[PDB]
RNA sequence: GCUUGACUGCGAGCGUGACGGCGCGAGCAGGUGCGAAAGCAGGUCAUAGUGAUCCGGUGGUUCUGAAUGGAAGGGCCAUC
RNA sequence: UGAGCCUUGAUGUGUAGGAUAGGUGGGAGGCUUUGAAGUGUGGACGCCAGUCUGCAUGGAGCCGACCUUGAAAUACCACCCUUUAAUGUUUGAUGUUCUAACGUUGACCCGUAAUCCGGGUUGCGGACAGUGUCUGGUGGGUAGUUUGACUGGGGCGGUCU
RNA sequence: GUUUAUUAAAAACACAGCACUGUGCAAACACGAAAGUGGACGUAUACGGUGUGACGCCUGCCCGGUGCCGGAAGGUUAAUU
RNA sequence: UUUUGUAUAAUGGGUCAGCGACUUAUAUUCUGUAGCAAGGUUAACCGAAUAGGGGAGCCGAAGGGAAACCGAGUCUUAACUGGGCGUUAAGUUGCAGGGUAUAGACCCGAAACCCGGUGAUCUAGCCAUGGGCAGGUUGAAGGUUGGGUAACACUAACUGGAGGACCGAACCGACUAAUGUUGAAAAAUUAGCGGAUGACUUGUGGCUGGGGGUGAAAGGCCAAUCAAACCGGGAGAUAGCU
RNA sequence: AGGGUGACAGCCCCGUACACAAAAAUGCACAUGCUGUGAGCUCGAUGAGUAGGGCGGGACACGUGGUAUCCUGUCUGAAUA
RNA sequence: UAAGGUGAUAUGAACCGUUAUAACCGGCGAUUUCCGAAUGGGGAAACCCAGUGUGUUUCGACACACUAUCAUUAACUGAAUCCAUAGGUUAAUGAGGCGAACCGGGGGAACUGAAACAUCUAAGUACCCCGAGGAAAAGAAAUCAACCGAGAUUCCCCCAG
């Protein structure tokens, strides 16, 4: 019998893949349990719609981390208010809303949570860097020249 | 009686023959079995006597679908 | 001594049988052997030494071949 | 504990020889810092010559036209044939264990003021048992039948062409 | 004690006792295509079958044949493949 | 009637009357007869209905050969001097009849086989629920006493009332004999006989069903029927026999 | 036609041919009306534990035979214009 | 429709009626005990015994109606078990049993014949059972044919013993 599978199985398989179980296995125990469901020319498109329904609503949004991540090259030139003392070394901080709300100028969304800020917080008039939260695999690009006040 | 809720194979009769061809009358009978079959339409197990095939059956076209077929037969499962 | 007539196809006519059948048979065609030749040879001096049909088997034979070409099977001939 | 097989790591001693030439093409050097080459040695294989392998430390080097040789280098690439180690892996046997089928003429609950039945919970067994189809054996337990004729009656004997 | 009602009442049947054997319980076994029911609301000091037939002395040799039990390397062997 | 043969003492018939057995249908062949004739004839059906229509078909006019195939010839064989079957003969459709075939097939007649039912008011066994056994005897265990042992062992008397115990009626049965044998009676009567508190007997009701039951076992009994009941059906079984 | 009438009746009788007939209910036909069922076009779609197979049986005139074809108890199992 | 009538054995009695409620004939109606599918429960058929609800009563008791089972649908309800489901109660609709043959289906003999007998025959006959209808079944090619074509099923005659 080919059936999916609903769950991980130990020696057979992962999450959702067409396998070939006896049928007493899939019959008297997988299918009873919610361990599986055979393909039924339904369930090749209806629990693999959770592969399908998935893909209905995960295809078009692979696009969408590239152009919420592509224009933050288009300036490369931002200043930001903060106190900074001698040796080109800070007073105060660098939170994550400094940069969030200083940025809104340039268009496009911008958030304090998908920007990420190092533990560090660049207490420096120099160059130290940073990274945008856009997609959480794919990393972002930020670096602020914070302005020395 | 050995008739099956799926299928309906029931008892039929035919003839011994030996080397000599004679002939007596026998029955063959189906492979019936008390089964108990996963109803998840239902939240429920329903037990069913049936023959191997209808078991065959009932993987192939889903016990949901064959229950349809059976309360459309009286057939009180 | 030499050889394969213990030949193949046929067969006038007889005999003997209720029938099935069995038997005797000159002569003809073809081919052979023996013999110089006439001729003799279709098994053994004769009379016993055998078993119908069916069902199959084997070989031969393009007779038949269920649309058609083949094949299967069947037929026919020889034999089990 | 038996076998096929995607695919790769091992299998290639007429001998010329620097000593272990299946083969055509792709080509002139492949690997070595996700470690070269030198030592002990792991359990294999071997023509008694070494091929490839597990590991230790290791840290800048083994590897061709090479001259020869019917054949030019495992220098890289590639389909591919003798050989032969492994597993995701297919089904074979045995053994063990399991549970979810199946059983339960164990307990308990309800239907239900019911020693049937069913369902439920639980325990016990458990892929056995049991049943179907097929199959071998056994099978006067039961059935259908056969078991000759001649014949100084029949039977015994004898006989049957 | 029983028996051939209607030609046989007996030396026949049965009998207590004896033995052999089966049977661990959902017992064997039997009636039943089955469900079930008997066995038995019993449990091997029980139950079924067989034979013998109170009691007493006893019950001898033989397992080649036929069955029954057991054993198993080999050979032969069905469906299947 | 049956027989080699019957007055035969071989069979059958008491008599009369009435009934009682070679049929019917379809096929086929032969004969007769009629029609048409190298042609004959239609079937179902249509219907102007015993007409007429309908020639689908059947038979015949050509056979030989296993067949292809050939054809008044063909087959056989390599081929026949030849040989076999054939060419040299009118058939066909009705009507009537004689035979054959299939059907019960001239009528009567088995034992029996099978199917489905009916029956345990008889009997066999069991189940439940009720009843019956006059009267007389024997006198087990135990108990008690006396007797006796260190105590148990133990022995007369009384008591006790066992038993598929004894004699014997009802009751249940049936060993003998006679009678009767178209009986009073399809199993009895008479005289005797056995059991008679038991494995007894009996009433009411109930269960078991035919290859089945039940059977203290005789193949006994299962409604005067038993080595497979009765009734109905298969069924006019079949009958080389009378 | 027939049946009766004191024996055999066209003309005695009942009848027969022929001609007629229904308040009421109803049948089969038609017409028509209410209620429900959908044609017509256009393009799609073309019946799976099925066909087929193995095993065992049956049915087809056909007895497994060289045996097609149908049905299927059992085990299997496609292609899909 | 009618001058005659009150069925028969079957007379008699007491009556009806004669110009249209005598009788007779036809249609629609009415009544239609008890048993019997029998249906409120039982039962040795024609009998026994109820329950509920109304309406009556002189307070002795009366009259009528309903009350089977199964299936279907519905409503209400309702467990073990939260949901639910089984299960329960009621309503409404329908069925039940009889009947000759024909029909379809599910099962299925033997005698007999073969001059015995088993394959075969008898025969898918007899018989049992289920179900239906005025007929039933069957039925619009996954059929035949033979390279020409036919054009669902059923019945008849041939093909043909
Ligand atoms: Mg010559
Ligand atoms: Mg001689
Ligand atoms: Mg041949
Ligand atoms: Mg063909
Ligand atoms: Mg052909
Ligand atoms: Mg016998
Ligand atoms: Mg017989
Ligand atoms: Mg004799
Ligand atoms: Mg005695
Ligand atoms: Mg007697
Ligand atoms: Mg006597
Ligand atoms: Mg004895
Ligand atoms: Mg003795
Ligand atoms: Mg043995
Ligand atoms: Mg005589
Ligand atoms: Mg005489
Ligand atoms: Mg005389
Ligand atoms: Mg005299
Ligand atoms: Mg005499
Ligand atoms: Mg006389
Ligand atoms: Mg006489
Ligand atoms: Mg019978
Ligand atoms: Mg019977
Ligand atoms: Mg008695
Ligand atoms: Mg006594
Ligand atoms: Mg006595
Ligand atoms: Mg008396
Ligand atoms: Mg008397
Ligand atoms: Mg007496
Ligand atoms: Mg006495
Ligand atoms: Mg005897
Ligand atoms: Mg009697
Ligand atoms: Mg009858
Ligand atoms: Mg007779
Ligand atoms: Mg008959
Ligand atoms: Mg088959
Ligand atoms: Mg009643
Ligand atoms: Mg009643
Ligand atoms: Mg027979
Ligand atoms: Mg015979
Ligand atoms: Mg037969």
């Amino acid at each position: 019998m080919q059936v999916i599978l609903l769950d991980k199985v130990a020696n057979l398989g992962s999450l959702g893949d067409q396998v070939n179980v006896k049928a007493g296995y899939a019959r008297n125990f997988l299918v009873p349990q919610g361990k599986a469901v055979p393909a039924t020319k339904k369930n090749i498109e209806f629990f693999e719609a959770r592969r399908a329904e998935l893909e209905a609503k995960l295809a078009e949004v692979l696009a969408a981390a590239n152009a919420r991540a592509e224009k933050i090259n288009a300036l490369e030139t931002v200043t930001i208010a903060s106190k900074a003392g001698d040796e080109g070394k800070l007073f105060g901080s660098i939170g994550t809303r400094d940069i969030a709300d200083a940025v809104t100028a340039a268009g496009v969304e911008v958030a304090k949570s998908e920007v990420r800020l190092p533990n560090g917080v660049l207490r420096t008039t120099g160059e130290h860097e940073v990274s945008f939260q856009v997609h959480s695999e794919v990393f972002a690009k930020v670096i602020v020249n914070v302005v020395a006040e | 009686s050995r008739v099956c809720q799926v299928t309906g194979k029931r008892p039929v009769t035919g003839n011994n023959r030996s080397h000599a061809l004679n002939a007596t009358k026998r029955r063959f009978l189906p492979n019936l079995h008390s089964h108990r079959f996963w109803v998840e339409s239902e939240k429920r197990f329903v037990t069913l006597r049936v023959s191997a095939k209808g078991m065959r059956v009932i993987d192939k076209k889903g016990i949901d679908t064959v229950l349809a077929e059976l309360r459309a037969r009286g057939e009180k499962y």
